[PDB]
């Protein structure tokens, strides 16, 4: 069975996972208190909610998650809420106080004392599976749990594990929008195991999402309630084939071998493309020609960022519901004719079709409207190299004045630590100016 | 979680605290008998950071009062909200302070501060997991300045990690009304520097010009002018009370709101402030409070900002708010005023956004900055104390309490250093 | 056929027994005054290990009540469960134990031992073919230590050559409410060696844990820590009472749960645990229950097995379950876990599974471990044992008593040669 974990660390990594758990309630036909419906005399692993759903005697679903937080508070959202019974009660961990914007916190002070207690709930977790897939680690670059502590469990998940897979999902610092001094400290000490123990991380940063809630949808004032379903979409659909029939399913681990080049190049964004206020869902084409294209808008991006400054090295379309693949055969066609979409030179073959038949839901009092199809398209390119670029400047500002050292050090690391980060870093951006250039003879 | 010791020092931090549990007895629903009376559940979930529940649904804050003079405490007994308090916490001697800081430091404040030390551990014993301390008090006064500084110095040899912080109001020279309040201001600044995590630094100048100009008030007392002070401390730890959408401890605060140690001297200011009347015609939105934070008008610290430059601020919005109209105005401020801001740091601006505002309108917000611009204040003093004690004067009340020259020089040097340590700060790229 | 004596002694022996009879007594549907109401005829076949049948179809157990003091009995009768009991079993004196080992064992202890075998000669001449006795005491007390091992000591002088096992509460140094109490424990451990055919080690610590963490209980009485401790002495002799898959009597766990003679202090264990609300949250298996009962933290014995290895564990299920399940569980365990094993024993668990649950839930289970990790408890008794004897602390009220030195020296050796014991049989291939 094609089970999978998801591990929700921090402010962010939790109020996701919000959004994500709302939507798996939706997708496979579960009430808020994990019970199915009298009219589901179905298959149920065969509509496969045992990748994310154990189901517990008596018709009942828990999922597979576990809820981190150093903090008290925000899980006590979650308790109650509405969700206050679809959780199992030991899978809803706290603390008593945060990391508080402090990485030295989240990784060595205060994270120790609650990491053994997580990697237990793993592990009860770990037992239950049977054909274990991997891991998915929500958080933030530049909290403190969610730099902090997820440094410090992808480290213990890469020791007791080390084959599955372990998909990240981050914010990443977005260049104008921030709401923390310190948010570059915790970010560049974050490097270290994103790009050492993950195995595939992605990006968003939250202009790049105020964008296409605006633009896209006509929302005129999004909170971070409004930009999470945004992203449960793109997550759904990654982890849709596992767990729908279709053609041309994708694993986990089809990813990484069609996405993934080499072993640290493996920061691909997400777009999608069928982000459509419902008065602008009529009024519309939206075939599968439309949506192709739309993924390789630079204004449907997910990150700050434009790929007209970098190239493509792999893309990687996920799409669901009414589909005819030669429509999709006859769109890459177009997509490889334009020049403006640069591949690399070494990629000749472009990228890697996935379908699914299951189309996605509409999320009640949600943003979408309803589309017969979707896409999103993971995609290297080297254009994210730009998103560093504006960010180890920042970085680089602060540490040159030797700014908020002071706190770090009394916490539990050092000042040297601060050197090797920004060198591990800086070797990333050049290993992306090295592999967008082919070779000539 | 998260608990809050308050220790209100002398008259004026007895004064503002009084009308400061008037304002948090307020937050929660607190009868001035102790009672509950409130109707939602957010009021209780996070009761226990201010207040512990006692036998029966009644509900005594962690507030120690002390004086060295029983006045303020009898007042405060007497009052609507004497009932309130534990009457253990009312500890105070008979002896005035003098408006002396050598009184209150050494000689009679010592006496008292074995009887005290033994309230806070009363409190301190009771907690699940104390976050923090604060003072009230005042630079300036005997007992807010002297004994004060006493038990400050006598926290961190107990509790050498909690966020303690002071709401510490500073003297003006155009309101003066206490002839050496220089030496008095002198000798505790010395001693906020190396023993504070966070300093609220609030003058008396600044307090009258948002009630004449901003509020249209007529006729302030210290009633009124510690009335708005309240609603900032409110503010502070509003997120550590309320559920939000951004959090933010004292500690979140402290963490990037302080560059280098030592220069944890902040300016708070509020928004909004209307006359009654006037508020049907001002639109309450984000960018209207936004251009009040930044206005100089708006600041409880009499200094202009333009006179310097923001090293860092916060910005703590309370209400049912959206997140790209505060992502925004938070920026179109440190773009448009880019030389207002310390350029070797990006994004100056820290927020949070709680979901809970005040109990008489929508969307209010606490600015807190840490400017440049507050060496005016330590030069003002250091010009009034250099022009006394060149003469010596008012000498003998003072080395006749257990003090001598060498503590006020040294002090005159601490406080002239960190003048060095803003102005470094502002300039130098 | 196979009946019990149960000879439950002293304070704690009463209130655990109290506890014990109602949880049997519900087994078996029998009503407090004593008639039966029961419905399947499972209730009544085998009730006879436990019950006297009297006139007109009362039941009256196999229970003797033994004490020193009139007041445990007088609750007992005066409760729920006064009816149940014969009164000629109630035996007492009236002049207290003194919390003093000497006091029960040799001056006010073999006055009243008299009266006590006269009452087992009552049971024993009555029953078809005994298999056994029983001990519910506490090795801490003074009739439960000392008049629970006279009685025992003048038992394999008439009865040689049954199953006597106890269920002995041992002191922990984290919760100590007695100050003598490791005098008291280490002259009894002399006695239970020799004299008994299986220990029932169990602590307090280890009750509040079991509580606080797996339950989730607030406020834990003796009540509660012994309504577990009940629960698990109901499955001891489940299969002795119930028609099962594999049986298993007292004298089957004792066999092969004993290598070497004198060895013989087990380690209960009980699963399932949960609160009530993370019921349906818990699927309920054969793999889930397994994991609770090779947990640490599902031990009744204040100790953790990880400082050791166990030699031999016993397994015994009720409920209606598979055997391909548990014999793999069981087998699953004993490979991933082999460095936690003794390995000159092949096949260290033996699994028992009954048919009949307890009257709540389905697929019960428990564990019964012969751990070389109990030297842990043995040792930090010798550790206060031997630190105010080298004193010679409270010595007078044993010496006055008819005890000397030479009984103290003696059983403190008796105690250290057996850690010595424990100790051979972890390490040494
Ligand atoms: C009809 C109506 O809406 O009345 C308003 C009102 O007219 C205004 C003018 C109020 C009023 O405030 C003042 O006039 C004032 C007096 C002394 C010190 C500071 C201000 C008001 O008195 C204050 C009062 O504030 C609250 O209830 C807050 O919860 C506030 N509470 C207190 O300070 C307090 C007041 C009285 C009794 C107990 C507590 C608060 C703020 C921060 C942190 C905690 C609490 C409110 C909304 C009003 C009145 C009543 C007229 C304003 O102030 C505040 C802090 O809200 C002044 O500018 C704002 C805008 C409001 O619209
Ligand atoms: C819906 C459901 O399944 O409810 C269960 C239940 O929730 C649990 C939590 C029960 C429950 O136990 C307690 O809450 C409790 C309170 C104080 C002290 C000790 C226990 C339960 O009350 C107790 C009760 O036990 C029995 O009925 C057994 O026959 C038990 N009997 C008694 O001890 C007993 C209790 C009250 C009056 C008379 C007798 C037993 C167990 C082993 C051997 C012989 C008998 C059970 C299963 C439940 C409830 C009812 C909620 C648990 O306890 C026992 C001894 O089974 C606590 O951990 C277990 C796990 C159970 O699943
Ligand atoms: N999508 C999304 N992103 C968020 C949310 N909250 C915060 N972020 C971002 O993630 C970072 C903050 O992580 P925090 O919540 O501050 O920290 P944490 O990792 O939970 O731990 P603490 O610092 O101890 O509070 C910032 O740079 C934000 O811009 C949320 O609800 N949704
Ligand atoms: N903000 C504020 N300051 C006060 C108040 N009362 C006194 N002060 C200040 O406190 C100082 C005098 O100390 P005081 O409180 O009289 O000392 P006491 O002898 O302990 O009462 C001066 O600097 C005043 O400006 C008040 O009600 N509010
Ligand atoms: N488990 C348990 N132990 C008990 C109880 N009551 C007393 N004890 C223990 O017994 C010892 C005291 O012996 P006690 O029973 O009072 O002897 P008495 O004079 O014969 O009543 C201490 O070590 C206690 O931990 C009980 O109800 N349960
Ligand atoms: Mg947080």
């Amino acid at each position: 069975m094609r089970e999978c974990i998801s591990i929700h660390v921090g402010q962010a990594g939790v109020q996701i996972g919000n959004a994500c758990w709302e939507l798996y309630c939706l997708e496979h036909g579960i009430q808020p208190d994990g019970q199915m419906p009298s009219d589901k005399t179905i298959g149920g692993g065969d509509d496969s909610f045992n990748t994310f759903f154990s189901e517990t005697g008596a018709g009942k679903h828990v999922p597979r998650a576990v809820f981190v937080d150093l903090e008290p508070t925000v899980i006590d959202e979650v308790r109650t809420g509405t969700y206050r019974q679809l959780f199992h009660p030991e899978q809803l961990i706290t603390g008593k106080e945060d990391a508080a914007n402090n990485y030295a916190r989240g990784h060595y002070t205060i994270g120790k004392e609650i990491i053994d207690l997580v990697l237990d709930r793993i592990r009860k977790l770990a037992d239950q599976c049977t054909g274990l897939q991997g891991f998915l680690v929500f958080h933030s670059f530049g909290g403190g749990t969610g730099s902090g502590f997820t440094s410090l469990l992808m480290e213990r998940l890469s020791v007791d594990y080390g084959k599955k897979s372990k998909l990240e999902f981050s914010i990443y610092p977005a260049p104008q929008v921030s709401t923390a001094v310190v948010e570059p400290y915790n970010s560049i000490l974050t490097t270290h195991t994103t790009l050492e123990h993950s195995d595939c991380a992605f990006m968003v940063d939250n202009e790049a999402i105020y964008d296409i809630c605006r633009r896209n949808l006509d929302i005129e004032r999004p909170t971070y309630t409004n930009l999470n379903r945004l992203i449960s979409q793109i997550v759904s659909s990654i982890t849709a084939s596992l767990r729908f029939d279709g053609a041309l399913n994708v694993d986990l681990t089809e990813f990484q071998t069609n996405l993934v080049p080499y072993p640290r190049i493996h920061f691909p964004l997400a777009t999608y493309a069928p982000v459509i206020s419902a008065e602008k869902a009529y009024h519309e084409q939206l075939s599968v020609a439309e949506i192709t294209n739309a993924c390789f808008e630079p204004a449907n991006q997910m990150v700050k960022c434009d790929p007209r400054h970098g190239k493509y090295m792999a893309c990687c379309l996920l799409y669901r519901g009414d589909v005819v693949p030669k429509d999709v055969n006859a769109a890459i066609a177009t997509i490889k004719t334009k020049r403006s979409i640069q591949f690399v030179d070494w990629c000749p073959t472009g990228f890697k079709v996935g379908i699914n038949y299951q189309p996605p839901t509409v999320v009640p009092g949600g943003d979408l409207a309803k589309v017969q199809r979707a896409v999103c398209m993971l995609s290297n390119t080297t254009a994210i190299a730009e998103a560093w670029a504006r960010l180890d400047h920042k970085f680089d500002l602060m540490y040159a004045k030797r700014a908020f050292v002071h706190w770090y050090v009394g916490e539990g690391m050092e000042e040297g630590e601060f050197s090797e980060a920004r060198e591990d870093m800086a070797a990333l951006e050049k290993d992306y100016e090295e592999v967008g250039v082919d070779s000539v003879e | 979680m998260r608990e809050i010791v308050h220790i209100q020092a002398g008259q004026c931090g007895n004064q503002i605290g009084a009308k400061f549990w008037e304002v948090i007895s307020d937050e929660h629903g607190i009868d001035p008998t102790g009672s509950y009376h409130g109707d939602s559940d957010l009021q209780l979930e996070r009761i226990n950071v201010y207040y512990n529940e006692a036998t029966g649904n009644k509900y005594v804050p962690r507030a120690i009062l002390v004086d060295l003079e029983p006045g303020t405490m009898d007042s405060v007994r007497s009052g609507p909200f004497g009932q309130i308090f534990r009457p253990d916490n009312f500890v105070f001697g008979q002896s005035g302070a003098g408006n002396n800081w050598a009184k209150g430091h050494y000689t009679e404040g010592a006496e008292l501060v074995d009887s005290v030390l033994d309230v806070v551990r009363k409190e301190s014993e009771s907690c699940d997991c104390l976050q923090g301390f604060q003072l009230t008090h005042s630079l300036g006064g005997g007992t807010g300045s002297g004994m004060g500084t006493l038990l400050i110095s006598k926290i961190r040899e107990e509790y050498p990690d909690r966020i303690m912080n002071t709401f510490s109001v500073m003297p003006s020279p155009k309101v003066s009304d206490t002839v050496v309040e220089p030496y008095n201001a002198t000798l505790s600044v010395h001693q906020l520097v190396e023993n504070t995590d966070e300093t609220y630094c609030i003058d008396n100048e600044a307090l009258y010009d948002i009630c004449f100009r901003t509020l249209k008030l007529t006729t302030p007392t210290y009633g009124d002018l510690n009335h708005l002070v309240s609603a900032t401390m409110s503010g502070v730890t509003t997120c550590l009370r309320f559920p939000g959408q951004l959090n933010a401890d004292l500690r979140k605060l402290a963490v990037n709101m302080v560059p280098f140690p030592r220069l944890h001297f902040f300016m708070p200011g509020f928004a909004p402030l209307t006359s009654r009347g006037s508020q049907q015609y001002r639109a309450l939105t984000v960018p209207e409070l936004t251009q009040q934070m930044f206005d100089s008008k708006n600041m409880m610290a009499a200094c202009d900002p333009r006179h310097g430059r923001y090293l860092t601020v916060a910005a703590i919005f309370r209400g049912r708010m959206s997140m790209k109209e505060v992502d925004e105005q938070m920026l179109n401020v440190q773009n448009k005023n880019s030389s207002y801001f310390v350029e070797w740091i990006p994004n100056n601006v820290k927020t949070a956004v709680c979901d809970i505002p005040p109990r008489g309108l929508k969307m209010s917000a606490t600015f807190i900055g840490n400017s440049t611009a507050i060496q005016e204040l330590f030069k003002r003093i250091s010009e009034q104390f250099t022009a006394m004690f060149r003469r010596k004067a008012f000498l003998h009340w003072y080395t006749g309490e257990g003090m001598d020259e060498m503590e006020f020089t040294e002090a005159e040097s601490n406080m002239n250093d960190l003048v060095s340590e803003y102005q470094q700060y502002q300039d130098a790229t």
